[PDB]
RNA sequence: AGGAGGGCGCGGCGGCCGCUGCAAAACCCGGGGCGCGAGCCCGGGCGGAGCGGCCGUCGGUGCAGAUCUUGGUGGUAGUAGCAAAUAUUCAAAUGAGAACUUUGAAGGCCGAAGAGGAGAAAGGUUCCAUGUGAACGGCACUUGCACAUGGGUAAGCCGAUC
RNA sequence: CAAGGUGAACAGCCUCUGGCCAAUGGAACAAUGUAGGCAAGGGAAGUCGGCAAAACGGAUCCGUAACUUCGGGAAAAGGAUUGGCUCUGAGGACCGAC
RNA sequence: GACGGGGCAUUGUAAGUGGCAGAGUGACGAUCCACUGAGAUCCAGCCCCGUCGCAUUCGU
């Protein structure tokens, strides 16, 4: 089915104890793993702006939490993962949300 | 061409062959042993699973220093198994050749099984490696010949 | 569709480094058919090949520290 | 030639081989000797290691410098909710040793204990004991049950109860599969034992029916695993000099030229930890009974209302809501590990055995940091 | 240790007697025999053109060794190993096939007595374009300092030359 | 040939131009290694031997022994200070820099 | 299960706004004070519970 949701991924606990030269590369892999389990699609496409956001503090300081939007679409389905808009007051009280 | 085994039902059988294939002989011998009397459709799915790391190939001889996995625990209680991708892809190609040879003969793809599979050593190819104190040592590949006969029964 | 010849030619034509040449990612085929310095020039005038600006190295801090 | 200086050997040869235990639940290797004059009673119990804390008490011990003075002592908390009896097993003597005579099971077995008989409970039809339960419905089936019990009374020399824990009471264990063990009855006659164990079918036996306060017990369990380990940590040998080529964390000489073999007595690298251990003479300081004042961590000297659980829960365990034992000192294994508690095999006629413990204070500060409050109420009143 | 006799086998030459495309030599065989033995004779197969036995005589004439010579092949073994020079990621394109090719974006390194830009020795086409069977580029490649086909070095003032 | 900052400085560290991410990749963190750290209390008891490591370190002010070929020894030894900010004074040319 | 909330814990009072606080200088100005035991992080192997998901074999 075609559906779009907004998730908060806790990257801090997924990357705990990771090697410095692999923390940003592993965050990208954890994002792919998250989408495969959340929507069930083996094909996960990471948006370029989401790639920039993960890398915006270098290879070392990945953001602890990232609000992402995952849109599952028909090709055979694939997930498109993009950076979601953060409301004011941060991520406090924010669960998984359905878009449209 | 004469294979090492006659079909014993030549009208109801198809064959495929490959000489001097650049793939390790020891890896391919174990792969060929794992599907000895297998049905053609189960053999294809097994080899795709090996390519996808979902089913291991049991290494019985030529097994010294091979890890243990638990994917091979059935039909090999000690965990000695591996996933030789090149040896699996090369056999898969031969299985597709024999399958199309059977379709030309009109034999049904269903109820087809491997009645004969054989891996023989091809002539080795030479490369070179360099050692300490100005010494040269051989660096050799071990290609193989593969023979394959599918039979209805 | 390798463009390694076009990037080398554009670098020479625009008088910059290869790291300052920008080839339009949406015009990969149009740039590809070019094989002469004259064609590269026509692509520069059209706007498919651009010399990227210098990386910014500001002297603000040195000026501020010198006044201090 | 002889060695230049003497020192005792590193490690004990009495715990060999230092391998992984073949079981997870600790096993009683010897029950206490049966005294047929005493009333029928159980000799063992199963529990789960919650965590450690420290207590303060005033010591009554003449001749000691600690006499009439307070001491601080570390204690382990073992959560021990009641066991359910689900069967009986009889043993007869034989020139080859004891042999199981027969067993009788109860009509109702919970699914927690029935999970113990399956590798994959949710993929199965869950047929275990479904046809055995039909003997309790007909009249020929009930005749067999009574005949088996009468055979127990006539031929058995050892009678043991089959009991399981209520593992779902401890939610933090995250386990639905109960632990099952055989416990010996150590009183009365064989007919007394059979009658006593049969009346307990599908019934809960609390920890107070087995142990009492200020009693020395033995704790059986599997220690914490540590994986492959070198000789320095596994056996406690000394390191070599810093100058040592090819590393310094080895045994230098692993044997003489003759015998031309390595001996079983030389320290080698291998598995460290996860071993079966039987530790004895652990004193019970407290029996916390659910639904009673003894469950709280308040003493006669400290009337503060608090629970046994430290602030923020027992780290890696959770909250203790069932019955528990406070035991002096350390205990085998990590947190959540199932531990077997056994009555002492020897007579405890000693001052430490016969001492009466009176607690003055129980610490309930958080163990997840440098905790400084005893309750959440105190922490909130401090910050406003 | 050593000596001697009588025999078995290999290759020629002089003689004698034969065989073979209705299948010679060589080679293979849980085939059958003879001889104490060295050896010999036959059978079945392969192979496709030469070979044998007896008398005499002659010789580069018989192998298990020589850290023997040359060639081939094992176990070791799918093992030891592929770890210096901070580092990659995303999207797209191409292609049978992309961790490694190309484009864009991002994150990093060399840090100007450089991992930049040019020369003298030395090399000799490695330079550029197009194309790609295999080999090679100690993983891979659609890719190249590989391979194939073409193209390319202009002086009165720069040098040699004096 | 050879830029900006810090700094005495072509030291080390960071950056611009230009050039590069080529050094087989993926999964996991056992023993033993290799390279690099920390460690209470003691302080060479270790060892043939302080091997290795640690401590010292720039600049400013004070102060500096025996011995001496009178040149040195000498940075002997031994002490004190050092950030940021807001100012103040002095030192010039025909408005300026340290 | 994924978030989230609370508990527990570590560090030590966030950004921003305001102040007739502030050596002095001709608006600047280290710093200080209030909101503010604040802010940030907290299982990755911590504790307790409003939003969203969910093929291969074996017969004694
Ligand atoms: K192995
Ligand atoms: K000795
Ligand atoms: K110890
Ligand atoms: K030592
Ligand atoms: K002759
Ligand atoms: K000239
Ligand atoms: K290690
Ligand atoms: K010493
Ligand atoms: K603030
Ligand atoms: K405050
Ligand atoms: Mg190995
Ligand atoms: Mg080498
Ligand atoms: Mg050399
Ligand atoms: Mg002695
Ligand atoms: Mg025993
Ligand atoms: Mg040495
Ligand atoms: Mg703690
Ligand atoms: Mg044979
Ligand atoms: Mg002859
Ligand atoms: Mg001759
Ligand atoms: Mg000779
Ligand atoms: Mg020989
Ligand atoms: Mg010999
Ligand atoms: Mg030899
Ligand atoms: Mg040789
Ligand atoms: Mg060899
Ligand atoms: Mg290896
Ligand atoms: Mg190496
Ligand atoms: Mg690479
Ligand atoms: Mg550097
Ligand atoms: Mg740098
Ligand atoms: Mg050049
Ligand atoms: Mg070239
Ligand atoms: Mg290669
Ligand atoms: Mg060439
Ligand atoms: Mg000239
Ligand atoms: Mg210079
Ligand atoms: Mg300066
Ligand atoms: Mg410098
Ligand atoms: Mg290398
Ligand atoms: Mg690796
Ligand atoms: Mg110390
Ligand atoms: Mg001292
Ligand atoms: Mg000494
Ligand atoms: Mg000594
Ligand atoms: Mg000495
Ligand atoms: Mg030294
Ligand atoms: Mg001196
Ligand atoms: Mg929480
Ligand atoms: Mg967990």
């Amino acid at each position: 089915e075609v559906v779009t949701r907004e998730y908060t991924v806790n990257l801090h606990k997924r990357l705990h104890g990771c090697t410095f030269k692999k923390k940003a590369p592993n965050a990208i892999k954890e994002i792919r793993k998250f989408a495969q389990k959340a929507m069930g699609t083996n094909d996960v496409r990471i948006d370029v702006k989401l790639n920039k956001h993960i890398w915006s503090s270098g290879i070392r300081s990945v953001p602890r939490r990232v609000r992402v939007r995952i849109a599952r679409k028909r090709n055979e389905l694939y997930s498109l993962v993009t950076v979601a808009e953060v409301p004011q007051e941060g991520l406090k009280g924010l669960g998984t949300k359905v878009v449209e | 061409v004469k294979y090492s085994t006659d079909p014993a039902n030549p009208t109801k059988s198809a064959k495929a062959m490959g000489r001097d294939l650049r793939v390790h002989f020891k890896n391919t011998r174990e792969t060929a042993f794992a599907l000895r009397k297998m049905s053609l459709n189960k053999a294809k799915r097994y080899l795709e699973d090996v390519l996808a790391h979902k089913q291991a190939i049991p290494f019985r001889r030529y097994c010294r220093g091979v890890g243990r996995t638990a994917q091979v625990k059935n039909r090999q209680p000690n965990g000695q198994g591996r996933w030789p991708a090149k040896s699996a892809k090369f056999v898969l190609d031969l299985l597709k050749n024999a399958e199309s040879n059977a379709e030309v003969k009109g034999l049904d793809v269903d109820a087809l099984y491997i009645s004969h599979i054989q891996v023989n050593q091809a002539q080795k190819q030479r490369r070179r490696t360099y050692r300490a104190h100005g010494r040269i040592n051989p660096y050799m590949s071990n290609p193989c010949h593969i023979e394959l006969i599918l039979s209805e029964k | 569709v390798s463009l390694k010849l076009q990037k080398r030619l554009a670098s020479s034509v625009l008088k910059c480094g290869k790291g300052k040449v920008w080839l339009d990612p949406n015009e990969v085929n149009e740039i590809s058919m070019a094989n002469s310095r004259q064609n590269i020039r026509k692509l520069v005038k059209d706007g498919f090949i651009i010399r990227k600006p210098q990386k910014i190295h500001s002297r603000s801090r040195a000026r501020r520290a010198h006044e201090a | 030639s002889h060695r230049k200086f003497e020192h005792p050997r590193h490690g004990s040869l009495g715990f060999l081989p230092r391998k992984r235990c073949s079981r997870h639940r600790g096993k009683v290797k010897s029950f206490p000797k049966d005294d047929q004059q005493k009333p029928c009673h159980l000799t063992a119990f199963l529990g789960y290691k919650a965590g450690m804390t420290h207590i303060v008490r005033e010591v009554e011990k003449p001749g000691s410098k600690l006499h009439k003075k307070e001491t601080c002592e570390a204690v382990t908390i073992i959560e021990t909710p009641p066991l359910v009896i689900v069967g009986l097993v009889a043993y007869v003597k034989t020139p080859r040793g004891l042999r199981t005579l027969n067993s009788v099971w109860a009509q109702h077995l919970s699914e927690d204990v029935r999970r113990r008989f399956y590798k994959n409970w949710c993929k199965s039809k869950k047929k275990a004991f479904t046809k055995y339960a039909l003997k309790y419905d007909s009249d020929a089936g009930k005749k067999e049950i009574q005949l088996q019990l009468e055979k127990m009374k006539k031929y058995a020399t050892i009678v043991r109860v089959i009991a399981h824990t209520q593992i779902r009471k401890m939610k933090g264990l995250k386990q639905k599969k109960a632990h099952l063990m055989e416990i010996q009855v150590n009183g009365g006659t064989i007919a007394d034992k059979v009658d006593y164990g049969y009346k307990f079918f599908e019934k809960e036996v609390p920890v107070e029916a087995v142990f009492q306060k200020d009693e020395m017990v033995d704790i059986i369990g599997v220690t914490k695993g540590k994986g492959y380990e070198g000789v320095v940590t596994r056996w406690g040998v000394t390191r070599l000099p810093r100058k040592t080529h090819r590393g310094l964390r080895k045994v230098a000489c692993i044997g003489a030229w003759h015998p031309a073999r390595v001996s079983y007595t030389v320290a080698r690298a291998g598995q460290n930890g996860y071993h079966h251990r039987t530790e004895m003479n652990k004193k019970i300081y407290k029996m916390g009974k659910s639904g009673q004042e003894s469950h709280e961590a308040c003493t006669e000297f400290d009337r503060t209302e608090k629970d046994i659980t430290p602030m923020g829960g027992f780290p890696h365990y959770g909250v203790v809501k069932g019955d528990y034992l406070m035991i002096k000192g350390c205990c085998v294994g990590p947190k959540k590990r199932v531990v077997t508690l056994r009555q002492s095999l020897l007579k405890q006629t000693s001052r430490l055995a016969l001492e009466e413990i009176k607690l003055k204070f129980i610490d309930t500060s958080s163990k997840f940091g440098h905790g400084r409050f005893q309750t959440t109420d105190e922490k909130q009143k401090f910050y406003g």
